[PDB]
């Protein structure tokens, strides 16, 4: 009974550092997926934001030319 | 065996890194062509300095450390200095654009860019060991690389070592020669992010080694040059346990056991004895007593922070020099019979002592004396959790109007990292007062 | 290295922007011709930044000259400097510009502006790392205030994550009888507060204040004002211009001084005030209201962020017990929410004619005055429409007036918030 408990502790020992190095992996590859799609996302609105300036810009040329 | 591979990450790990590596040159005797000709083993060797230094066929002894910035100008300076021959040009990485004193740029922007590159570089370093000990991470708290990247680099290193040591020498952020507003938040990030990959972390407070600069050795208004040379002292003394050998030399793990009670109280407060000018050390021998009870001092201590008010939870006293048993024994005999030191009820109130004999060099044109013996404390003390305090009441002050943060947001970051970040802060805070109290 | 690309538009824009290429050259030791004969290598360490490497050991700047009437550009090739800058970086209109804002951000800035951009392209393509754009331009006129802020919104398309810097010169009555400029420049300060990182606002009511009556010019010129523009310019860029620790390039510049992104227009600062000092006397003189180049008391509001440049051969154990002293003793004055909110650095490099001089760049929230007066002045007018057809003619709508002037009003609200704030 003895050598199956000192058998049981080394693998526990094991897992432990396994779960470490898994949780470790895990967290990190979801916060850099995160932070990736974050600032993708702050990045469209920005430049969907100046397209939107654009738009305006030609409605302002075209009014121009609707006083002729 | 047992190889420790060292890591310099932002211009002030890169910099403190500079000063560490020229010292441990001089104390070794290896030239700046990496040449060291009281070594009669060629190619390569299992003494004590090469768990610090490899070895090439040709004699060239080479530094088992990687330099890392996102910014080529400070390590420029180490490829064209003094020591460029030193090393290898693959030890030396840099970006292009630095992180711009923001976390998020070092650890996801950035940092993201170069990270695989530099642990293929750590890996070509691993491989080359026969028993890798582990790595020392060099880097400031209040730098966007220091923070972010060193971050980034502790996460992916436990995963692709398991549990390989990691120490780290972090530089705590000081008004004097601070750079950047938003030190404060990067410093809580990092220490948040940075906690449960790091086995033991020595914070070095620049306003701590700019007060011994003024006061102890007369300087006017301390450089980076001045408070460099003062902490690679600091730390030559904690490494000295690895490079050197002798009988009375106790090993930098072993002062671990005693520091880490727990996982999360892994900051051991140094203080170094005697920082003295030329000209005050001329005839003036300063005794084994002596600079042992100037460890007890706080103006030697390398954080501000006050032990007699708080509690130790280990002492740790590394000599050397011309120190012998007896005098070691005579002074901490002196220390407990005068008492001045409380330690928690759960701890033994011990002093565990190490000695190598080799004692301190000094850089040339340096601002400290040469000594015939030194001694640098690590303890255990909750008056470290004052440092904490500190910075986590400036972070508080920014944050609830939200100042800075858009810097952040705009990298790709969210609140919750921050107000998680700073509630993990919190949790550190109150684990030192736990541990404090006495038991039931 | 970390290049940085000049645009100058307008009159005013290329008055300001050539005294500031002849201040910076006399610096680095650059002569018309576009060599180096200097006495230091610290003048070159840091030279990419404004500067390109031409073959013959010369030096170009980085510069884009830019305006819709061609007579200034002329005005900018004559007087000595003009031969140094790259010929086929002068993009020049033809019909010229009317002090109308529509036709420099709509109808004819718009024709012009991707010969600009163009040229912006090619600058910007070999640059090792391009650290991001600085535009010096008046808010009065039609073409830098215009096609200025166009240009800018034109260069955050294409590059969204460089810096975008403005020196922005701000209109006063006490300058130019020119009655439309209050809607000028409120329609500029809608663009700037969207579309700028930071922005220094040069303020004639300041200028012209300080020739009268602290410099005693009775009869102050355009060149007056801009000597004193091109010492302000000199300072706040010397970080940028020479080696150092402290906001060395524009985007730590940004993260030290702008808490939120809106809240981004600097008041600068300098002493001595000069026409053509001890440490504490700089130190005093910098955080008093007659040295600002805006026309606003920081007495009257807090100080988000600060920074403080002394230039010279001086203590630096003296500048920092100085910079203590002035906060210890205006306190008050320095939101208690920021901590450690003013930065100081010395460069031993002084300027030309004196031995030891300070620059001040404040985020201050007193900025304010200086925004309510145009803001009052604007709404002077626009409250019985006067001259709104010289606008509606090139096809913007009476809305965009009132869009213009909320968002100015609110960007007052917003200073007023944080200089009410405390840290309970
Ligand atoms: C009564 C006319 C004078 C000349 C005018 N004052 C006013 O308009 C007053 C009176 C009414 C109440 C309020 N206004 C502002 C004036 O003194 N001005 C404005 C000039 C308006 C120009 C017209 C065409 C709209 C001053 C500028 C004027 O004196 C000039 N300075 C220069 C000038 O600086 N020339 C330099 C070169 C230069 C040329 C053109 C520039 F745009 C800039 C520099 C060289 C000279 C030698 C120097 O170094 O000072 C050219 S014209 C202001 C600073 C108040
Ligand atoms: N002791 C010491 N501190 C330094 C040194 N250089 C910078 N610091 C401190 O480190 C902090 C600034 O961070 P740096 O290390 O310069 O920044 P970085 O890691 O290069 O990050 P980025 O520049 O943002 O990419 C400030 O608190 C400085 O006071 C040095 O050589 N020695
Ligand atoms: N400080 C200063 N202000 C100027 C200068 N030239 C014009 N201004 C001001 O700029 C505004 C008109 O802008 P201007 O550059 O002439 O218009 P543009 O033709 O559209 O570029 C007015 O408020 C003038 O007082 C100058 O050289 N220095
Ligand atoms: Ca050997
Ligand atoms: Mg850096």
């Amino acid at each position: 009974e003895k050598r199956e408990h000192e058998r049981e502790v080394i693998q526990k020992a094991i897992e432990e550092n396994n779960n470490f190095i898994k949780m470790a992996k895990e967290k990190l590859a979801q916060k850099m997926e995160s932070n990736k799609e974050n600032r993708e996302a702050h990045l469209a609105a920005m430049l969907e934001r100046l397209q939107e300036k654009d738009k305006h810009a030609e409605e302002v040329r075209k009014n121009k030319e609707l006083k002729e | 065996m047992r190889e420790c591979i060292s890591i310099h990450v932002g211009q002030a790990g890169v910099q403190i890194g500079n000063a560490c590596w020229e010292l441990y040159c001089l104390e070794h005797g290896i030239q700046p062509d990496g040449q060291m000709p009281s070594d009669k083993t060629i190619g390569g060797g299992d003494d004590s300095f090469n768990t610090f230094f490899s070895e090439t066929g040709a004699g060239k002894h080479v530094p088992r450390a990687v330099f890392v910035d996102l910014e080529p100008t400070v390590i420029d300076e180490v490829r064209t200095g003094t020591y460029r021959q030193l090393f290898h040009p693959e030890q030396l990485i840099t970006g292009k654009e630095d992180a711009a004193n923001n976390y998020a740029r070092g650890h996801y922007t950035i940092g993201k860019e170069i990270i695989d590159l530099v642990l293929d570089r750590i890996r070509k370093l691993a491989d080359q060991c026969t028993g890798l000990q582990g790595f020392l991470v060099f880097h400031s708290f209040g730098g966007g690389t220091g923070s972010g990247f060193t971050s980034l680099l502790m996460e992916r290193l436990s995963v692709d070592y398991g549990k390989k040591s990691k120490l780290e020498f972090s530089i705590y952020p000081a008004p004097q020669v601070s750079t950047a507003v938003v030190e404060p938040y990067n410093s809580i990030l990092t220490t948040h992010t940075t906690l449960e990959h790091s086995d033991c972390a020595f914070m070095v407070d620049n306003e701590a080694i700019y007060d011994i600069c003024r006061r102890n050795l007369d300087i006017e208004r301390p450089t980076y040059t001045n408070l460099n040379r003062l902490i690679s002292q600091i730390v030559s003394s904690i490494t000295a346990s690895l490079r050197f050998d002798g009988a009375l030399n106790v090993d930098l793990t072993e002062f671990q056991t005693n520091l880490v009670p727990y996982p999360r109280i892994h900051f051991p407060l140094a203080t170094y004895a005697p920082v003295i000018s030329a000209e005050k050390a001329y005839h003036e021998q300063l005794s084994v007593a002596e600079i042992t009870n100037a460890c007890f001092e706080p103006a030697n201590q390398m954080v501000k922070c006050d032990p007699r008010h708080g509690k130790y939870m280990a002492c740790c006293l590394l000599y050397r020099g011309d120190v012998v048993p007896k005098d070691v024994n005579a002074a901490i005999a002196t220390i407990k019979t005068k008492r001045s030191i409380q330690f928690v009820d759960w701890c033994p109130t011990g002093f565990k002592v190490g000695i190598n004999y080799q004692p301190p060099t000094v850089v040339p044109g340096g601002d400290l004396a040469k000594v015939q013996r030194a001694v640098c404390m690590l303890s255990n003390t909750t008056a470290i959790a004052e440092a904490w305090a500190r910075l986590d009441h400036k972070f508080d002050l920014m944050y609830a109007k939200r100042a800075f943060v858009h810097w952040y947001v705009g990298e790709g970051m969210e609140e919750g990292e921050f107000s998680e970040a700073r509630e993990d802060m919190a949790a550190l805070e109150k684990d030192y007062e736990e541990v404090g109290v006495d038991s039931v | 290295m970390r290049e940085i690309v000049h645009i100058q538009a307008g009159q005013c824009g290329n008055q300001i922007g050539a005294k500031f290429w002849e201040v910076i050259s006399d610096e680095h030791g650059i002569d018309p011709t576009g060599s180096y004969h200097g006495d230091s290598d610290l003048q070159l360490e840091r030279i990419n930044v404004y500067y390109n490497e031409a073959t013959g050991n010369k030096y170009v700047p980085r510069a884009i000259l830019v305006d819709l009437e061609p007579g200034t550009m002329d005005s900018v090739r004559s007087g000595p400097f003009g031969q140094i800058f790259r010929p086929d970086n002068f993009v020049f209109g033809q019909s010229g510009a009317g002090n109308n804002w529509a036709k420099g951000h709509y109808t004819e800035g718009a024709e012009l502006v991707d010969s600009v951009l163009d040229v912006v392209r090619k600058e910007s393509e070999s640059c090792d790392c391009l650290q991001g754009f600085q535009l010096t331009h008046s808010l009065g006129g039609g073409t830098g205030s215009g096609m200025g802020t166009l240009l800018i919104s034109k260069i955050r398309e294409e590059y969204p994550d460089r810096i975008m810097n403005t020196f922005s010169v701000m209109p006063s009555p006490k300058v130019s009888d020119t009655v439309v400029e209050p809607y000028n420049a409120t329609l500029s300060v809608h663009q700037l507060v969207e579309n700028t990182d930071e922005t220094y606002c040069i303020d004639n009511e300041a200028l012209y204040d300080i020739c009268f009556r602290t410099l005693k010019l009775t009869t102050p010129t355009y060149g007056d004002l801009n000597h004193l523009v091109s010492a302000t310019m000199s300072g706040v860029t010397t970080c940028l211009r020479f080696p150092g620790q402290l906001n060395a390039d524009l985007r730590k510049l940004a993260v030290n001084m702008v808490p939120f992104p809106r809240l981004h227009f600097f008041m600068p600062g300098f002493a001595p005030l000069t026409s053509r000092l001890t440490v504490p006397e700089l130190t005093q003189q910098m955080f008093d209201s007659k040295n600002m180049m805006a026309a606003c008391d920081p007495r009257h509001g807090r100080y988000l962020t600060v920074a403080a440049i002394f230039r010279g051969r001086m203590s630096m154990k003296e500048v920092d017990e100085q910079m203590l002293n002035v906060q210890n003793k205006n306190s008050s004055y320095f939101v208690e929410w920021i901590p450690n909110n003013v930065k100081t650095a010395v460069c031993d490099i002084p300027p030309r004619g004196l031995k030891m001089s300070a620059t001040f760049i404040g985020n201050s929230t007193a900025i304010q005055e200086l925004f309510k007066r145009i803001s009052e002045q604007f709404t002077a007018m626009f409250r019985r429409k006067a001259f709104l057809h010289w606008y509606t003619g090139e096809g913007m709508d009476e809305m965009e007036f009132t869009e213009a002037e909320s968002n100015m009003n609110d960007l007052v609200s917003e200073y007023q918030q944080y200089q009410d704030a405390t840290a309970d």
